[PDB]
């Protein structure tokens, strides 16, 4: 049929005219097929004969259906879609199974010939005009226009889902207990009723839809879970991902590692512990898709654990609105974080992992906070409320980091949970100068045209070194000079730098970086017992600064 | 509300199209609050559902009045206000009295509900489309557009300007020394009267409003008085600038003086006249940071004279009505926050502070949102425009929590910066 529902008014983008593409010559076979197809559509209202100078035209084709059983009419709307107004998005998101409440019965029904069952705004039909050519373009040709939603048109998905929402409203109101989800052609219907009263209510729905131009399956329902939707396997009782299977082959091409990494990332939302760090490292560097990549030891091991984790099936439970959400985060290898979300201890609703670097220079406390934000945001989308956290960090450690960090930091209600590795700061810069500690006035200059710079220091105890460097930035010499002061230094040391750049990095207590130097400066800082860092303006003849500035700048600087 | 009227025709700034801003995910309780509210506004014809043919979107949120268990709808019209600037800024701009900032008291009254009396040009309604999202994307999500003037759009005060003049007229004529100013949704009323007489004149002004259907209980509905005094009153004439402070210790270590020389050096690119030449004192050579040091005579003078310049209006800086106002906030610790307002870096038009003040809560985001409202409010009083904020926080953490503590009906521009180790130099 053609739903009696009102139509959605539509226009063409501002200051544009309908499409007018020439119809390319078609062979006899393709022509006869198109006629046989259009004629049929013409009998059901889908299309109508036109003619009288409808300047508009869209090219058509016809191709052999699967296995080559029947022809299919292909309408290339590229030109029209461009001249068509923009619409609201059909979906700005996708339900996550874990956010689904537990239901007793669930069946899915697909609307047959969806688009063709919905009228097209009369004032727009004139633009969907196309023509069936006559043999070797001798005579005119048959001309039609659409009366319903065309297959490849820009507005079919939007208008259809919106038409369906209106058609479904009345039924929903009279059935608060029935849950309905629209996904393209499909309509998902669930409830906590009995398979008997459920199928009763189902039929009642088919009828409601039929009174509206929409036909649905009889007992071809395709219902009866498990359902396979968007890579998931939904049961009324639980959920998991489609079955994952790892290749197990001798050599691996880039293409194979990518498919593998994709599968693992997908599995990581219910299967805890999944790691792809070592596997992802191998894809680094522009490599051809067919290139074989030797697996390294780590990779082997990582792939190994993953196979282990995947052997026994795991499922996720559904959401109970009456209980709290508990999220627990564990620290895996450096930078790698994993988490589980449940309501009743260990019956996971969802799983996940966070690794994202987020700028060079960072520390477990900042990463843990970032992981907490991802999870917080995610929870709001899926369940509409934040979870209570369980983190591997002492209330004290957290308290001392938040209170002294320049950035504003909050964190939802949490509790400590002793699950090594625990998170901690690996060193603390002193707030005041260390008395009876050698002071190092470090500095560093560098020639821009040459690149040869000298890094060095001068102490109040008379000591003074100055090593040269090749191919270094003014910034590196400053990071190099601090590195020195820490090396030839005792457990306690006062360092005076004139480099704000260095001050910023070090001052944030980073326990990992991308600069090769910064990682070494971190090792030193850890071995110390007291380190005091202070800053002064460069080139202002400050006491000690100029002293070093001299035997550092001398010779290109 | 008030009778119809030829809808003032509006138009976007050509070369620009309506807003298409994504809706930030909301918590269940806020979503519910919103459908109730929107269901009522619908029954009253304020808004109407719309179809997919409308490609526009402006985000919406829900805040609490003044802890009042009554939710309020907040629409983020920042984008729309930007593509409509021509309209409300030049075409129908509203003047800003310079006297307001000098008043002893300024009471802020919410007059937003008044906008729902007037209808919006039908050809402009499509641009005000917003969307009520749903949990876990389980359903399409209710879409709407306004039929009357919306509350967070700068177009609304502009248009209503005509009515507001008729309404206040009798009150203005009878009280020539009371300053009234309108800034999108709110009315700023100021007088040099004594608190008792002021509060009394505000009551009188509400009676006038009331006759045009503008019941305006202020301070954002006071249903539970914690420290609530009256109806939300500001005291501008007592807003003082925050100077750049120089220590006054009894002992000066090499470190203490090095730090002193640093803050001063920086304070040279701002506050012309500052000098520290006679101050590079004993920091000549290579002494231990510890080693305490005496004090020169030139120094005492240096220090003394510099702090005179600082703690004063940076000679040469003037507000430029055309350029945007920028506000920067630094986290000082212990519930302390410093901020500066300027148009051109380090050329402060104003600096200040904000503290827990024997209250507030251990949430940084909490304090920070409170600081932003305080600063934006002062900015509206003094200049008539809001500043763009450089917030020292993670975009995600902010976007997730700000509405949780927000109470104003406007939203300022904000970008997330990363604070340099300047801090030590408060300003
Ligand atoms: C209407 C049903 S409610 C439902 N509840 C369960 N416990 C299990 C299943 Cl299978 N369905 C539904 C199905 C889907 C599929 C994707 O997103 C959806 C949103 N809602």
């Amino acid at each position: 049929p053609i739903s009696p529902i009102e139509t959605v008014p539509v226009k063409l983008k501002p200051g544009m005219d309908g499409p007018k593409v020439k119809q390319w010559p078609l062979t006899e076979e393709k022509i006869k097929a198109l006629v046989e197809i259009c004629t049929e559509m013409e009998k059901e209202g889908k299309i109508s004969k036109i003619g009288p100078e409808n300047p508009y035209n869209t090219p058509v084709f016809a191709i052999k259906k699967k296995d080559s059983t029947k022809w299919r009419k292909l309408v290339d709307f590229r030109e029209l879609n461009k001249r068509t107004q923009d619409f609201w998005e059909v979906q700005l998101g996708i339900p996550h199974p874990a956010g689904l409440k537990k239901n007793k019965s669930v069946t899915v029904l697909d609307v047959g010939d969806a688009y063709f069952s919905v009228p097209l705004d009369e004032d727009f039909r004139k633009y969907t005009a196309f023509t069936i050519p006559s043999i070797n373009n001798e005579t005119p040709g048959i001309r039609y226009q659409y009366n319903v939603l065309p297959q490849g048109w820009k507005g079919s998905p939007a208008i259809f889902q919106s038409s369906m929402t209106k058609i479904l409203e009345p039924f929903k109101k009279q059935n608060p207990d029935i849950v309905i989800y629209q996904y393209m052609d499909d309509l998902y219907v669930g409830s906590d009723l009995e398979i008997g009263q459920h199928r009763t209510k189902i039929e009642e729905l088919r009828q409601h839809l039929l009174r509206w131009g929409l036909t649905t399956p009889d007992k071809k329902h395709q219902k009866e879970p498990p359902f396979l939707w968007m890579g998931y396997e939904l049961h009324p009782d639980k959920w998991t991902v489609q079955p994952i299977v790892l290749p197990e082959k001798d050599s691996w091409t880039v293409n194979d590692i990518q498919k593998l990494v994709g599968k693992l990332n997908w599995a990581s939302q219910i299967y805890p512990g999944i790691k792809v760090r070592q596997l992802c490292k191998l894809l680094r560097g522009t490599k051809a898709l067919t290139e074989v990549i030797p697996l390294t030891e780590e990779a082997e091991l990582e792939l190994a654990e993953n196979r282990e984790i995947l052997k026994e099936p795991v499922h996720g439970v559904y959401y109970d609105p009456s209980k709290d959400l508990i999220a627990e985060i564990q620290k895996q290898g450096q930078g790698q974080w994993t988490y589980q979300i449940y309501q009743e201890p260990f019956k996971n609703l969802k799983t996940g992992k966070y690794a994202r670097m987020r700028g060079a220079h960072t520390n477990d406390v900042k990463q843990l906070t970032e992981a907490v934000q991802k999870i917080t945001t995610e929870s709001i989308v899926i369940w509409g409320k934040t979870p209570k956290f369980k983190l591997p960090i002492q209330k004290e450690t957290w308290e001392t980091w938040w209170t002294e960090y320049w950035q504003a930091t909050w964190i939802p209600e949490w509790e400590f949970v002793n699950t090594p590795p625990l998170v901690k700061l690996w060193y603390q810069l002193e707030k005041e100068p260390i008395v009876g500690a050698e002071t190092f006035y470090v500095d560093g200059a560098a020639n821009r045209e040459t690149k040869l710079g000298k890094a060095g220091y001068v102490t109040n105890k008379g000591r003074q070194k100055v090593v040269p460097l090749t191919n270094t930035t003014n910034q590196k010499t400053q990071l190099q000079a601090i590195y020195l002061a820490l090396q030839d230094s005792g457990l306690e040391v006062n360092i005076v730098t004139d480099s704000q750049y260095a001050l910023g990095i070090i001052q944030a207590q980073p326990d990992k970086s991308e600069s090769e130097l910064v990682n070494q400066i971190i090792e030193q800082l850890i071995k110390k017992e007291k380190v005091y860092l202070a800053w002064v303006p460069a080139h202002k003849g400050i006491g000690g600064n100029e002293q070093v500035d001299k035997l550092v700048s001398a010779g290109i600087r | 509300p008030i009778s119809p009227i030829e809808t003032v025709p509006v138009k976007l700034k050509p070369g620009m199209d309506g807003p298409k801003v994504k809706q930030w995910p909301l918590t269940e309780e806020k979503i519910k609050a919103l459908v109730e509210i929107c269901t009522e506004m619908e029954k009253e014809g304020k808004i109407s559902k719309i179809g997919p043919e409308n490609p526009y979107n402006t985000p919406v949120f829900a805040i609490k009045k003044k802890d009042s268990t009554k939710w309020r709808k907040l629409v983020d019209f920042r984008e729309l206000n930007k593509r409509t600037q021509d309209f409300w800024e030049v075409q129908l701009g509203i003047p800003h009295p310079a006297g307001l900032k000098k008043n002893k008291s300024v009471t802020v009254l919410d007059v937003g509900d008044a906008y729902f009396s007037v209808p919006l040009d039908e050809d402009f309604r499509k641009y005000t489309a917003f969307t009520i999202p749903s949990i876990n994307n389980e359903t399409p999500g209710i879409r709407y557009q306004y039929n009357v003037l919306p509350q967070g759009w700068k177009g609304s005060p502009a248009i209503f300007q005509s009515s507001m003049t008729k309404i206040l007229e009798p009150f203005k004529k009878q009280n020539p020394d009371i300053v009234i100013y309108q800034y999108m949704d709110d009315l700023y009323v100021g007088s040099d009267l004594e608190i008792g007489q002021h509060r009394t004149k505000i009551e009188e002004l509400r009676q006038h409003l009331l006759r045009w259907g503008l019941t305006t209980p202020d301070k954002k509905h006071q249903k539970e008085p914690p420290f609530l005094w009256m109806g939300y009153e500001l005291h501008p004439d007592k807003w003082t600038v925050q100077p750049i402070v120089l220590p006054e210790k009894d002992s000066w270590t090499v470190n203490d003086i090095q730090k002193l020389v640093g803050k001063l050096n920086w304070a040279s690119q701002i506050y012309p006249g500052i000098k520290v030449r006679q101050l590079c004192k004993l920091l000549r050579g290579t002494k231990a940071l510890t080693e305490v040091i005496p004090l020169t005579e030139e120094a005492e003078l240096e220090l003394a004279e510099n702090r005179e310049i600082l703690k004063e209006p940076v000679h040469g800086v003037y507000y430029d009505p055309s350029k945007d106002l920028i506000a920067e906030i630094q986290k000082q610790g212990q519930g302390q926050w410093t901020y500066q307002i300027y148009q051109e870096p380090f050329k402060n038009l104003k600096t200040g502070k904000y503290a827990r003040m024997r209250g507030a809560h251990t949430n940084d985001v909490k304090q920070l949102t409170e600081a932003v409202q305080k600063i934006t409010t002062e900015s509206i009083v003094i200049w008539g425009k809001t500043p763009k904020f450089k917030l020292p926080i993670q975009k995600e953490t902010w976007e997730t929590w700000w509405t949780e503590y927000w109470q104003a009906t406007w939203i300022p521009e904000w970008e997330f910066v990363n604070t340099p180790p300047l801090v030590k130099l408060w300003y």
